[PDB]
């Protein structure tokens, strides 16, 4: 079912695992700097595939998934854009990411 | 409270304050959080002016620019089909005034 | 916008060329490219807009990560004045900060020049506010002013910290985020352009002296 | 709905016919029973209003406000026995029986269907509030609080009890779905203009209107907690709530005679923001902040738009829970320091870390974070007042510039810098803190999870 | 990798830290010049811009200042 | 890691390498005792040099009030090892 | 620029006005002119969603390039000729605009001059 | 033991993602819209099988 | 010689640039020496609470408490109503209020008098 | 699919265009998607046919409320409460199902402006003129009767329309 | 931080004050070490060229004329060591101090860990008990009748006698804490 849309919607629902993960013996121990920061590195390989069938055909996609609430005439719905400016700059933002928290691991150690 | 001497011995070093002693009526505007009075290396009233002038400048010169601007020395563009007058919101059924180009 | 964005990145660069914390002249730089950022908006480019803030993003994190291990060596110390020849003591690092000046001046061929240069060149041809374009081209040369700063305070001449030296980046995760940030100021610019469709037409002809602006400019 | 009023009619001897070391207990578990069943009200239909008999009907306007009440007396509860362990068994037994009912008379009140019967449980439900305020407060200022609670109130309600005896010698009914269906306009007279000014000054009054505010500062600093809870979080809404159901029979006078209150409503909302910028005592910023938030509701009344009546409805509810977990939190720091005097006890975040979590999140919800229902009523009725008039958006829009930086002043002042070295009796937080917290703050989000369900009739 | 405090003197270098570094230095420097070798029209300009004043009135057709 | 757990007989050896280097000390004449005035014949301004020396060598400032009362290299050691948390 | 120089600082009166522009007749001096011909359909365009300001009259080289871009999508360095033909295209066409505003520009200058002069000789 | 993380942290959330956008979002009109592919001269169509015709005679300015 | 700093309410003079440290009298120095054994006195007395090992609780200050009582509860019976009092009071509890109401009001006026003539423009206006 | 209604959520005919491969290097979008069908599509594809299976032993359906027309709020007397609660009743459900069919009109328009791309501006004209004529219906009929709306004050304000009206069309007549 | 202050400064006091304070800004001006020590030896001359000045009044007149010709020529932005209150890490490790009473309010559990250090603190704890009373009497003692008259303290002076005062200057948190 054309992977584009399960692909950027995956890549943005992965990131939240080590959130509901703050919780569990992982957020206690010395190994969660490591479990985020490669958390986020498979969230920017995975995003590298909706860039490149963007890149091929130009594919571009609205997903209104969830229905929040709707007004008289005014529908309010979880609704994300996957057009060129969002394919784009969500592998950027994750590699910048990824090589921040790598050298984060290594600045605030003392921390 | 910024003003206050840092290397001082304070019984609340973040407040700069000591116990008993009298507190100013507007303390919580002067927590150092807030409006500082501390002297400054150039004057007041010439802080002013030369933000004042900078401002009042750049203001003026963009009105300047404005009104003579800057361009190439080239025609309008040109667009083929009556100046794409279907693609820039139809209206199919009023035959628009021909808008022609020719080479040169 | 184009006011407000020529205004912007001209107070900014000319605020930066004199502060002595390293920290503040990366801010001041980044304040002054979001001013560019803006000016581009309005001449209407706004697809050029988004480039450059894709092909910021990789140097502008650089440079500021290779200012933070600089300050992690000398004992977190943050003032210029404090740092002396570090180009010897800290290869790496003097590489990739120059790497990442480079980028950021525009200089042909890496990631900041297939966004900066279009800039300049979209502004110069352009029925524009005279004064934004004045303004635009002041601060493009303040920047490869306050970039020559850094450098010259920070990494040339003689040592001005104190005795206990410290100084050590042979830490793998220091080079391999640096490394990785340095392989994308360097070719995500050519990558990133020869892949996505052409959103604007192109400026084919120029006079030569106005192709030139951008680097006669940052020579200057 | 007799189904929910005869349970706390039992609490009331269940209460009395305890064993003295169970009182706590047996009162928060049937509370929290009570609390359950009246979830049930929330299944409302989307034309009329569910109709039980000749004397009580449930409406998507009441329903949340009942929810509310009932949920809230257990915290209430919860919040009480700490300060309470040194009282006698009948006094202890006297307190419950005031909050059992105040309970009772705000169940009976929002859900009556005629207007005079309403306005007999609206002005019942002074006695137990006077009385636990005066009786269980901790300063000498609290009688003097007393006073400027009722007379404030009565001086404001006993013009609109004759007004109402007057409009059922007009119509011949005070029943709301009568008045509703029968409804004709105001003529501009000046009868009708005095008949207007003795229907609205009581729930303004309630709301408070800026400018007759002077008695909630007082009332909310000297209360107890429990007290303060109620205070804050439902007795405020009456003013609301009167005022959405009497604006039925004011139009078309309403359409200028709300510029006065539309002027200070605004104009005071700016004001009180800008209060609890200067603020020494942190209840005191608290209810400078209820004030404010009830400007907005006021406004959101006066324009009469169906966006702005959701909006309403949302902020209130809102508020009531943000503005009870916010004087628990204070309270917390109160009996650990005997103080209320904000700057006295810094640096909290260092002694107590969920505490502090529980202050941001407070803190957060108070300047309406999107997309909390904070926000969600916020920015409704501020569209409706963009709608109203385009200029409304710079004086809202000072106020959330005002209202996030008192609220993160607070914040700073309590939680971050440094602690004070003096203040070495600082314990850590009980169990029942931390679950009186959770128990606030829970329901918010997941109200923001299903919000139509807050949003009101229209 | 250890390396020791010197106290008024050089630090101590790796050689690997010096290599990456040089490498990296003359990778950026070769890719200048091969992209400079293939694409020195995205710098020097690629189209002869023309001067407006050698174009004749024939083909701008202006007619000789009498009618 | 971070820098090395500075030692007291680090700081003194330290603050003896600097007083060494100074042109108007001699350094055979020098003991950890000597008195800056007394034994060492110099004046207030000497003293003040000698203070913004030992903050450069270890990176922090002396406040003015302390400062004034150090006369011998013991008590700028002492000083130094009070402030930095140091006890072996 | 050096027009910038003439115009703001120089005789305003003969330098062409970009708003207002052209000011005379496309036939006035030119015996015949031929109609600028195009090559791309309206619905070619509309089908390859180019552009409200890429529908120019070069539009049909753009279109080639789009369509080897799709074809050649590994290789992003297989579309140099008709990238480089559709710049050639668009140079023209920036070069046919800088025809028109010296036309312009001599236009107003000699019919300025040549009312001007018949204006005198009429004052003789 | 080695590639679990692979499982589940990608692979377990995609096939969530996946069923519920397959089987429920899509289940409702306009939920899901993509703008429809380029269309070029020559290129012919998956569904009609409908090829479209070359671009008139390019002038050919070699 | 240079040129002169000059102080204001937001950027005031520094010490080193203040007269009245550079001419000093007998009596100054005995002021001084008043100032410090104040000041000698109130540290002492808080420092014998500070380091009681049988303290537990709060180190009462009285001089916060004046502060928040001065600042609350002393207002009023210190207020009395005179020419600046009422001008201000009138002023800035007045003058906001009719300011807020003629813009509003004209606002609204303009606005209705624009759809009685059917010219506003309220296509796709349906939520209110 | 088949489970809303085709004519009411209208879609162009879908034309896609062939690949037309121009290189001898791989595509790497393929290789990727035939990975994904492989590894993603298949074991949801099983997943949902247990589940369907276990549906379809289990089939049990919920029926459509069907409300019957009463008299409107213009057939009923002065004080007549319970014809007048009827109509109002009646008036109430019309207004929910107005606001549903502008709904259905905004979502079409919404779909064929993310559809058409970048050359939504003429080929969205019908779906914009449609919601122009419902929007202004809409807002003849329900705009500007406040909070305490009833079916009584929307009937008065169609009166004043139509009084407005017929002397405009007299006035007119006597030109 | 550790003197008690006096009721005023001295003009010797002002004289150094002023003077490191010139060199320090200087400093700020002059990047460079060498052209730093040339104009410091410069300044150092001019500071000494009045030294021999038995007028004090004329003391205090070029005293005054330095400092105004130092705020005058000022550095606006002069280095700050790290630490020192305008720098960059001035109270960053403010929120890691603890104070040491804290640990009496730890579970039991807590205190299982850690058997010996809280023996030692307990050891500690009796000490402080056993020495407040004499502290307390000491410092009747020792004051004049007119309250004191500045901040010093005195040390212990008997046989097993504590300096008065001293818990809370002994138990500081740490410079780095955690
Ligand atoms: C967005 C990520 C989504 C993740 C998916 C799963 C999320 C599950 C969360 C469930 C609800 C949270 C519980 C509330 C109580 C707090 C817990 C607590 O007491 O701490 C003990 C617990 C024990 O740790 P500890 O070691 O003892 O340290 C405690 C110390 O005191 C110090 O502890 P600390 O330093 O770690 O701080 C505690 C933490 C906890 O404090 C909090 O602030 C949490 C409460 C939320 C803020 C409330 C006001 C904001 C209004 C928005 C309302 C959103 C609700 C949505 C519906 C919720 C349903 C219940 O605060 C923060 O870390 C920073 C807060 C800044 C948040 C900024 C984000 C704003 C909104 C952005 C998006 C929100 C909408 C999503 C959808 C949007 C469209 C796609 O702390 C934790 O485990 C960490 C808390 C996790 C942080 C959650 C923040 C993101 C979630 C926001 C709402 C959830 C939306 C879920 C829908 C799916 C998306
Ligand atoms: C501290 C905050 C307390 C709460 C705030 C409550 C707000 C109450 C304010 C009342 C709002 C308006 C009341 C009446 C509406 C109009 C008032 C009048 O000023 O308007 C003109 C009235 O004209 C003149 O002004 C006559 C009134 C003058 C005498 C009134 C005394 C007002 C002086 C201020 C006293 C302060 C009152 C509040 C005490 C606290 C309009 O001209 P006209 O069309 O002919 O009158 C309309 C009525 N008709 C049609 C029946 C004739
Ligand atoms: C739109 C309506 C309002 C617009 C804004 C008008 C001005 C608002 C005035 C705000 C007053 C708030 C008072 C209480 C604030 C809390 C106190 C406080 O902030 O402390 C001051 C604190 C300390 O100063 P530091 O330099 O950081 O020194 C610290 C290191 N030692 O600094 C601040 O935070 C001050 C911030 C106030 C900013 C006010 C000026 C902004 C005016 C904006 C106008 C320009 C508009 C831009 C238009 C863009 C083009 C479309
Ligand atoms: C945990 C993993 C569970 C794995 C097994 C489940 C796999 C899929 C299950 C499918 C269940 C069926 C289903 O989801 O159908 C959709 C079903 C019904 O459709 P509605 O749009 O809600 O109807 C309108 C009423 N609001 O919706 C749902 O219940 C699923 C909701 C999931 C939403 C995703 C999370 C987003 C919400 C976060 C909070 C947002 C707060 C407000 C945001 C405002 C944004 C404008
Ligand atoms: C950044 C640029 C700004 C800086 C500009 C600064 C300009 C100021 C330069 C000139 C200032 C002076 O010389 S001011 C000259 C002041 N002269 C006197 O006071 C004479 C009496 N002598 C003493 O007081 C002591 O000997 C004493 C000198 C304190 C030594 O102290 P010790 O021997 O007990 O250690
Ligand atoms: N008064 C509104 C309340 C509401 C809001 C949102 C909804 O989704 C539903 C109902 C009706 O309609």
């Amino acid at each position: 079912m054309n992977p584009f849309a399960s692909l950027t919607l995956t890549t943005l629902t992965i990131l939240t695992i080590p959130i509901m993960m703050s919780n569990s013996n992982i957020y206690k121990t010395n190994l969660y700097p490591n479990y985020v920061k490669t958390t986020v590195s498979y969230a920017f390989t995975l995003s590298l595939v909706p860039l490149l069938m963007f890149m091929h055909t130009g594919q571009e996609m609205i997903i209104s998934n969830w229905h929040w609430m709707t007004l008289q005439t005014v529908e309010l719905s979880l609704s994300f854009k996957m057009d060129y400016f969002s394919v784009m700059f969500i592998p950027v933002a994750l590699f910048v990411t990824w090589s921040i928290m790598e050298f984060s691991m290594w600045y605030m150690h003392s921390d | 409270q910024q003003e206050r001497d840092p290397w001082y011995d304070w019984d609340h070093p973040d407040l700069r304050l000591n116990w008993g002693e009298p507190i100013h009526w507007d303390l919580d505007m002067y927590i150092r959080n807030r409006v500082d009075t501390s002297p400054t290396p150039v004057s007041w009233n010439t802080m002013c002016k030369h933000l004042f002038g900078f401002v009042a400048f750049m203001l003026f010169m963009f009105w300047v620019g404005e009104i003579y601007p800057s361009y190439q020395p080239v025609g309008p563009k040109q667009y083929p089909y009556n100046d794409l007058y279907l693609e820039r919101g139809g209206d199919p059924t009023k035959e628009p005034e021909p808008v022609v180009h020719y080479e040169i | 916008t184009l006011c407000l964005g020529a205004i912007t990145t001209l107070f900014t660069a000319l605020c930066a060329i004199t502060q002595n914390d390293i920290k503040k002249i990366v801010a001041f730089s980044t304040s002054s490219q979001l001013g560019l950022m803006m000016v581009t908006i309005g001449i209407n480019q706004p697809h050029l807009a988004f480039l450059h803030i894709c092909m910021h993003a990789f140097f502008k994190a650089m440079l500021f990560m290779c200012s933070g291990s600089i300050i992690h060596s000398l004992n977190d110390e943050q003032d210029i004045r404090k740092m002396g020849g570090l180009y010897k003591a800290m290869p790496f690092t003097t590489t990739a900060l120059i790497i990442g000046s480079l980028a950021l001046t525009g200089m042909p061929y890496l990631t900041g020049f297939y966004s900066k240069d279009l800039i300049i060149e979209a502004v110069n041809m352009s029925y524009t506010n005279a004064w934004a374009l004045l303004m635009t081209l002041i601060a493009t040369s303040l920047t490869a002013a306050y970039s020559t700063r850094i450098i010259f305070f920070a990494f040339l001449g003689k040592p001005r910290f104190p005795p206990l030296v410290l100084i050590n980046e042979n830490n793998p995760l220091l080079i391999n985020s640096i490394k990785r940030l340095l392989i994308g100021s360097i070719f995500a610019g050519f990558i990133i352009s020869n892949n996505i469709p052409p959103m604007t037409v192109p400026n084919t002809t120029m006079p030569l002296y106005m192709k030139m602006t951008a680097l006669i400019v940052t020579i200057m | 709905m007799l189904k929910i009023i005869i349970p706390t009619t039992m609490l009331l001897p269940m209460t009395w016919m305890s064993k003295h070391n169970m009182i706590w207990i047996n009162a928060t578990v049937h509370s929290l029973l009570i609390s359950l069943i009246s979830l049930s009200l929330l299944n409302q239909l989307g034309e009329n209003s569910l109709n039980f008999s000749l004397t009580f009907f449930s409406d998507s306007l009441s329903a949340p406000l009942l929810v509310l009440t009932t949920w809230l007396l257990p915290l209430m509860l919860m919040a009480s026995q700490s300060h309470l362990s040194k009282e006698t068994t009948t006094r202890k037994k006297l307190y419950i029986t005031m909050l059992i009912l105040l309970q009772l008379f705000l169940i009976m009140t929002f859900t009556a269907t005629e207007l005079i019967l309403f306005y007999i449980l609206f002005e019942a439900t002074l006695v137990p509030t006077l009385i636990i305020i005066t009786r269980w407060g901790n300063q000498t200022e609290r009688l003097n609080a007393g006073l400027y609670f009722l007379f404030y109130t009565l001086a404001g309600s006993l013009p609109l009890l004759v007004a109402l005896v007057y409009i059922q010698n007009t119509t011949g009914s005070l029943n709301f779905l009568i008045i509703h269906y029968w409804s004709h306009p105001l003529s501009n007279s000046w009868s009708n203009i005095f008949m207007w000014l003795a229907c609205i000054m009581a729930f303004m009054v309630k709301m408070p209107l800026y400018g007759l505010h002077l008695w909630l500062p007082k009332a909310h600093v000297e209360a107890p907690i429990a007290g303060s809870m109620v205070l804050a979080a439902v007795l405020l809404k009456l003013g609301g709530y009167g005022m959405m159901r009497i604006t039925t029979i004011l139009n078309p006078l309403t359409n200028y005679m709300a510029y006065p209150f539309l002027m200070l409503s605004m104009w005071g909302m700016i004001m009180t923001s800008s209060i609890c910028l200067r603020q020494t005592d942190l209840k005191s910023l608290i209810a400078y902040s209820s004030v404010s938030h009830m400007a907005l509701v006021i406004v959101a009344i006066m324009i009469q738009t169906p966006w702005s009546f959701m909006g309403a409805t949302a902020l209130m509810i809102a508020h009531g829970l943000t503005s009870s977990m916010l004087f628990c939190l204070a309270n917390t720091n109160y009996e650990r320091v005997h103080s209320r005097t904000m700057i006295l006890a810094r640096g909290l975040q260092t002694l107590l870390p969920l505490m502090a979590t529980w202050w941001l999140v407070a803190s957060l919800t108070n300047l309406a974070l999107p997309p909390s229902i904070n926000l969600i009523g916020e920015l409704f009725i501020i569209t409706a007042s963009f709608s109203w008039s385009n200029i409304t958006i710079i004086l809202m829009g000072m106020n959330m510039m005002i209202t996030a930086l008192y609220s993160l002043y607070m914040l700073i002042t309590t939680q971050r810098g440094k602690y004070t070295h003096h203040i070495n009796n600082i314990k850590p937080s009980f169990t029942r803190e931390n679950a009186l917290m959770a128990l606030h703050i829970l329901p918010l989000l997941l109200l923001t999870l299903n919000p139509k369900m807050i949003l009101g009739p229209l | 990798v250890h390396i020791e405090p010197r106290y008024r003197q050089f630090p101590q270098l790796t050689r690997s830290q010096l290599i990456q570094a040089e490498f990296f230095s003359a990778t950026m420097w070769f890719w200048i010049l091969w992209r400079f070798w293939h694409d020195s029209d995205a710098v020097l300009g690629h189209f002869p811009y023309p001067d407006p004043s050698q174009w004749t009135d024939e083909e701008l057709g202006i007619l000789p200042d009498d009618e | 890691s971070d820098a090395p757990p500075l030692t007291l007989e680090a700081i003194k050896d330290r603050v003896l390498y600097v007083l060494k280097l100074y042109d108007k000390i001699d350094p055979e004449k020098l003991s950890v005792n000597s008195h800056f005035m007394k034994d060492l014949g110099l004046d207030s301004l000497d003293q003040v040099e000698i203070i913004m020396a030992m903050e450069d060598e270890f990176g922090f400032e002396i406040p003015d009030i302390d400062a004034e009362k150090l006369m011998c290299p013991q008590e700028i050691v002492d000083y130094i090892a009070d402030k930095k948390d140091v006890y072996e | 620029g050096a027009h910038l120089a003439r115009r703001y600082l120089g005789d305003a009166s003969k330098e062409p006005d970009p708003l207002r522009m052209p000011t005379f007749p496309p036939d006035y001096g030119f015996p015949e002119r031929k109609e600028r011909e195009m090559v791309a359909t309206q619905q070619e365009m509309n089908d390859a969603q180019l552009m409200l300001q890429q529908r120019d009259y070069c539009a049909h080289y753009l279109i080639q390039l789009l369509k080897c871009k799709r074809d050649s999508f590994p290789n992003f360095l297989a579309c140099k000729h008709e990238q480089h033909d559709w710049d050639y295209c668009e140079h023209l066409d920036y070069v046919k605009r800088m025809k028109e505003f010296e036309r312009e520009r001599r236009l107003l200058q000699r019919k300025k001059r040549r009312e001007q002069r018949e204006a005198e000789m009429a004052r003789g | 033991r080695h590639s679990i993380f692979a499982v589940t942290h990608v692979l377990i959330p995609v096939w969530i993602i996946h069923y519920y956008l397959k089987y429920h979002v899509t289940a409702k009109p306009y939920t899901v819209v993509e703008r429809k592919p380029r269309i070029f001269p020559g290129d012919t169509i998956l569904e009609t099988g409908e090829v479209i015709p070359l671009m008139k005679e390019f002038p050919d300015q070699h | 010689s240079f040129p002169k700093y000059k102080p204001s309410r937001l950027a005031t003079l520094p010490a080193t640039l203040d007269p009245a440290e550079y001419d000093i009298s007998p009596e100054t120095r005995k002021a001084q020496a008043e100032r410090l054994a104040i000041r000698s006195r109130l540290k002492r007395e808080y420092l014998l609470q500070y380091n009681d090992p049988n303290r537990l609780g709060v180190i009462e200050d009285p001089a916060l408490i004046r502060w928040t009582y001065a600042r609350s509860a002393n207002i009023y019976p210190n207020f009395r109503p005179t020419p600046k009092t009422s001008l201000l009071g009138a002023l800035f509890g007045i003058g906001p209020l009719f300011f807020w109401y003629y813009v509003f009001k004209t606002d609204r006026d303009k606005k209705e008098k624009l759809i009685q003539e059917g010219k506003l423009d309220q296509t796709f206006n349906i939520s209110y | 699919p088949d489970s809303w209604d085709k004519d009411v959520y209208p879609e162009p005919p879908r034309r896609t265009p062939a690949p037309a491969p121009q290189t001898s290097l791989p595509n790497p979008v393929t290789y990727l998607t035939k990975i994904f069908d492989l590894l993603v599509d298949r074991p949801v594809t099983l997943a949902r046919e247990f589940i369907e299976q276990q549906h379809a032993k289990n089939r049990y359906y919920y029926y459509h409320r069907e409300f019957r027309r009463v008299p409107d709020i213009t057939e009923c007397e002065e004080k007549d409460i319970l014809c007048m609660f009827e109509a109002e009743m009646q008036w109430r459900r019309d207004y929910k199902v107005d606001q549903e069919i502008v709904n259905i009109i905004q979502e079409r328009l919404k779909a064929c402006q993310q559809r058409e791309g970048e050359s939504y501006r003429q080929n969205c004209a019908k779906e914009l003129e449609q919601f122009t004529q419902v929007s202004k219906a809409f807002q003849d009929r329900y705009s500007d009767l406040g909070a305490h709306y009833s079916a009584r004050k929307c009937l008065a304000k169609q009166k004043q329309r139509m009084l407005a009206e017929r002397k405009a069309a007299k006035e007119a007549a006597a030109a | 931080a550790f003197s008690a202050p006096a009721a005023y400064l001295t003009h010797q006091q002002k004289v150094l004050r002023l003077y490191k304070r010139a060199l320090r800004h200087l400093e700020s001006w002059c990047v460079h070490r060498d052209k730093y020590r040339y104009f410091a030896c410069l300044m150092r001359a001019r500071f000494d060229e009045h030294k021999n000045e038995k007028d004090m009044v004329k003391a205090t007149q070029l005293l005054r004329q330095a400092e105004e010709e130092f705020w005058y020529g000022q550095h606006p932005q002069p280095y700050i060591f790290p630490e020192s209150p305008g720098g960059t890490s001035y109270e960053r490790y403010e929120c890691y101090k603890v104070p040491e009473w804290c640990l009496d309010d730890w579970h039991p559990s807590e205190k299982a860990m850690y058997p010996d250090y809280f023996a030692k603190r307990e050891q500690w704890k009796r000490l402080r008990r056993e020495s407040w009373e004499r502290e307390v009497k000491q410092l009747q003692e020792e004051t004049p009748p007119g309250g004191p008259r500045t901040e010093a303290l005195p040390p212990a002076r008997k046989e097993g006698d504590l300096p008065p005062l001293w818990w809370h200057i002994v138990t500081r948190p740490r410079e780095r804490p955690m």
